[PDB]
DNA sequence: AAAAAAAAAAAAAAAA
């Protein structure tokens, strides 16, 4: 079943942001899968983004950025959860997360353009409650609130 | 101006600078010699800043 | 006065 | 060869029960203790000065980010922080033109130019808090930078522009807030610099005041100071026991009355019902005459005892059954022979003497790092040594910059556990709610005291003042 | 069927007003669509819009102020609430509101 | 204790003391911030506190 | 500079008029980008349309057909020249094409 | 008027 959240982003650049997001999102309770969240790296790291998007993903959450805007990892990311978002029939699957105010909406790119992104550049915990809203809108999965599992 | 391989006397733009102590004995905890660290400048390398 | 100053001892430590 | 032992570090808590070492990280992710629906601010200053306000709060509204993101975790945004409004939308505004201050600033008597400012501003606050419907939480005064250079003492203005009182003292800060201690107006003093430094030059080009790296933290540490003064409870500790209470004495002097008089004020906590922690003041400052004494009579020490055990009584129902009073000073016998006398059979009195004054630095042999913060070397069971400032990892590097020194503890007279008595000011080091840092390097009791000291030596018409801090700091 | 009332305006000026209607129409038992209200995130918003006006549109209301004339995103809606209006026959399908003095 | 008093104007007095106390140390001697002092009273009070 | 026409249309259904335009339109001398063309494909092709539609594309055509009307890469493709269009300040820079009664 | 052993008041710089 899927019942995983997705966050895809540029790890070195947009990690405090993506730290931040994760471990509220957590802290609500809801599973959220990350790059930077897991500790340690290895060769099955890449095969298992993959089969995680593909397998578990209920929510992919792109973090949009002038960094993650075009960046290789995120446009593969990008690219196979366009297909579970289609193998799905699910049109809101990708949501995006727009967090600079550099990256103007006309500059987005082509995967995402088309796209209602929930907007942080102005305040993080309106995006945040705006995602929540999204969240029990579209009935995504969640397990009662446990800040003790972010900590 | 450096004792074994490290530097006491130094250099700063117009300012030589110095490494010093102060002196201060203490019987409380042991029979000890307490030493402070300051730094004092110089504009010639033997009179002080007043 | 010994030349070599009180040395302590501590049980905890950290890295850079 | 001497052992050192290390005190774990004391956890503070936060919301929903969680507990985390950092108060920065803390409230990132678990927000305050309780719900404050909104910070209704006002702001006095000059207009132009009110410009450079709306900037700042509407920028930290906005993330911040620091140049090192582990030494400083970065600000997530007052409100997502806080779960508290806080917007440059709805603040009363009371106008305070520049005419007005030229009129008091270009004056030869710095006494007389420090309470002509102050009373510009405070009738102006005081106008706007009584006439006024809005109602305002916190009043953040937004002072030019000219004021502070020429409105403390021993600041000399020059005779270019000198175109023209003595029961207060001439700091800004400490006589405008003790002046409002009769209508208990929380207040937040800004610096017109410490707002958008970035106008404010220097002839080389490179701002005076430069947080470029350090911008988060700034947000970090003003955004704590206006939640606290505006009635929140930013965090909290968790390692306190049931029944002690504190109590921290400094002794300050009054330069205003013949004889410096050395006012003593102290500050208290204790625990209280359920789990919440009170730290309020414990005002009744007992002058001690003589020039130096620094030990008080046995009636005033009887009636600030008195006092101690009276607002602890009236919040728990019965007395504490072990109090720790600090000091930066060590007590004579007089003191605690009128101590004892209040003092029941039951509650345990304990003197605790700290001081930064003896000269011991403990070197590192290898690295360009100092001592780990929380290293104590106990001489014996009296008396101690404990680094408050140092090298602590989660923020990557030293509290302090050069090496530091430790906090010499002793205990005087009572009995106290020597490492009970060093696992205790470390968590009295967490509590200081004037600044988001990790921790202090003394601890709050002896630190606010002296600021209430500080606050309550600048006015001689003080009468029954407040014993909360948000007042005060 | 078609039961909802597109109350289209202009997204970041005249969102107090469309709120305000919107609430009131919600409150009075109007089933009404609009995007600071009713936008899906993570939604393709023009197919979506479109979708709405075409299908489950019973009614368009404008609301026309100085933004709203020559905003092109209203434009768009307007176009196609046009267009369905002809296909639905009903010249009553458009109501503009005029807000700005 | 100050209701059943027979003097009316030390009883109002005392009585609205006993109340004033108690807020004005709550606004001086507290961390919390209230905008607004509901006072909850008695109908005993109402009976036995006027002119 | 920009002087390539984008020309977006449904892949596998409106291959005969996209061929025999751009046939056309290359023969009479105006350089000419679509996906019908360039004889391959590879991973790389998704970034080469949004590169050349910001950067190179002078016109956009769109084959306006019931395939094409409501084709996902199609709409992107659209949705990126309007992006394009608002950047310019070119109002005639969409230039549809219908070819379907 | 020295001393050691204990005191706060004040101003400058630098990261925090
Ligand atoms: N999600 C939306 O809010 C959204 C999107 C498209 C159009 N519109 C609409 O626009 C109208 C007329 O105003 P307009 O011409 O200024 O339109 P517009 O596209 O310029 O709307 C402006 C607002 O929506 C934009 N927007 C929000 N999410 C976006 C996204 N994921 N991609 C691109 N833009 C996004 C801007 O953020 C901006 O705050 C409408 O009546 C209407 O429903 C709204």
């Amino acid at each position: 079943m899927r019942n995983k959240i997705f966050i895809s982003h540029a790890t070195p650049d947009d990690n405090d942001f993506t730290r931040w997001l994760a471990l509220k999102l957590i802290g609500l309770g809801y599973e959220v899968w990350c790059d930077i969240l897991f500790l340690d790296k290895g060769v099955d790291f890449w095969s298992n983004i993959e089969k995680v998007i593909r397998e578990d993903t209920c929510k992919f959450l792109l973090v949009s950025s002038s960094y993650s805007n075009q960046r290789e990892g995120v446009l593969k990311e990008l690219a196979v959860a366009a297909k579970v978002k289609k193998q799905l029939k699910d049109d809101k699957f990708i949501i995006p997360l727009a967090i600079d105010e550099q990256l103007s909406y006309d500059d987005i790119n082509i995967d995402i353009v088309r796209l209602n992104a929930i907007d942080f550049k102005m305040s993080w915990a309106r995006g945040l409650k705006d995602i929540l809203e999204a969240f029990e809108k579209q009935k995504v999965p969640k397990e009662v609130a446990d800040a003790s599992k972010s900590n | 101006d450096k004792f074994e391989k490290t530097m006491l006397v130094g250099k700063q733009k117009d300012k030589n600078w110095h490494f010093a102590i102060s002196g201060a004995s203490k019987l409380y905890p042991f029979p000890v010699l307490m030493i402070s660290s300051h730094i004092f400048f110089t504009a010639d390398g033997k009179k002080l800043i007043d | 006065v010994s030349n070599e100053p009180v040395k302590f001892k501590g049980n905890v430590s950290y890295n850079i | 060869m001497k052992e050192l032992i290390y005190i774990e570090e004391p956890k503070i808590l936060f919301a929903h029960g969680q507990k985390c070492t950092d108060a920065r990280d803390g409230l990132a992710l678990f927000g305050p203790l309780n719900n404050l629906y909104g910070i209704k601010s006002g702001v006095i200053g000059t207009k132009q000065g009110l410009k450079i306000f709306r900037d700042y709060l509407d920028h930290i509204q906005k993330p911040i980010y620091n140049s090192n993101s582990i030494t400083r975790p970065m600000f997530p945004g007052f409100e997502a922080v806080f779960d508290c409004k806080w917007e440059s939308t709805g603040i009363t505004f009371k106008e305070v033109t520049n005419e007005d201050i030229g009129k008091f600033l270009y004056n030869s008597s710095t006494h007389k130019r420090t309470y002509d400012l102050v009373s510009l501003f405070i009738d102006k606050i005081i106008s706007a808090n009584k006439n006024e419907d809005e109602n305002v939480d916190v009043w953040f005064v937004i002072v030019p930078d000219e004021i502070y250079k020429y409105c403390r003492p021993n600041s000399v203005l020059p005779k270019e522009m000198v175109q023209t009182t003595y029961n207060y003292d001439a700091q800004f800060h400490d006589q405008f807030k003790a002046r409002l201690l009769k209508h208990t107006i929380p207040t937040q003093i800004f610096r017109e610099s410490t707002l958008a430094w970035r106008d404010f030059k220097n002839a080389f080009g490179l701002p005076i005041r430069d947080f470029s790296k350090i911008e988060g933290h700034l947000a970090w540490t003003i955004s704590t100071a206006a939640f606290y003064k505006a009635g929140g409870k930013p965090w909290k500790l968790s390692d306190v026991r049931n029944g002690v209470c504190y109590l921290g004495l400094v002794y300050k002097k009054v330069e205003k009355s013949k004889n410096p008089r050395n006012a003593c004020c102290a500050a208290q906590m204790f625990l209280d019902n359920g789990d919440g922690t009170v730290f309020k003041g414990e005002v009744g400052p007992w002058y001690n005459p003589k020039n130096g004494q620094y030990h008080l009579e046995p009636k005033e020490a009887k009636a600030l005892l008195s006092q101690s055990l009276q607002s602890y009584k009236e919040q728990i129902g019965e007395y504490p059954k072990e109090v720790f009073i600090h000091a930066k000073t060590r007590f004579n016998h007089q003191e605690w022979d009128a101590f004892l006398e209040v003092t029941p059979k039951e509650t345990n009195l304990v003197g605790v003497t700290i001081s930064k004054t003896k000269p011991l630095k403990l070197y590192k042999t290898e690295g360009d790092y100092t001592i780990l913060r929380g290293n104590a070397y106990v001489v014996n069971e009296r008396s101690a040594f404990l680094w408050t400032v140092g090298y602590v990892p989660k923020i990557q590097t030293a509290l302090s910059m050069e090496v530091p020194n430790p906090l010499f503890i002793e205990i005087n007279k009572g009995e106290a556990d020597i490492k009970q008595v060093l696992k205790d000011i470390l968590s009295l080091t967490k509590l200081n709610y004037n600044a988001c840092i990790f921790a202090d390097g003394e601890p709050v009791t002896l630190r606010f005291a002296d600021k209430i000291g500080e606050i309550l030596t600048a006015s001689t018409d003080i009468k029954t003042p407040p014993l909360a801090f948000k007042y005060y700091i």
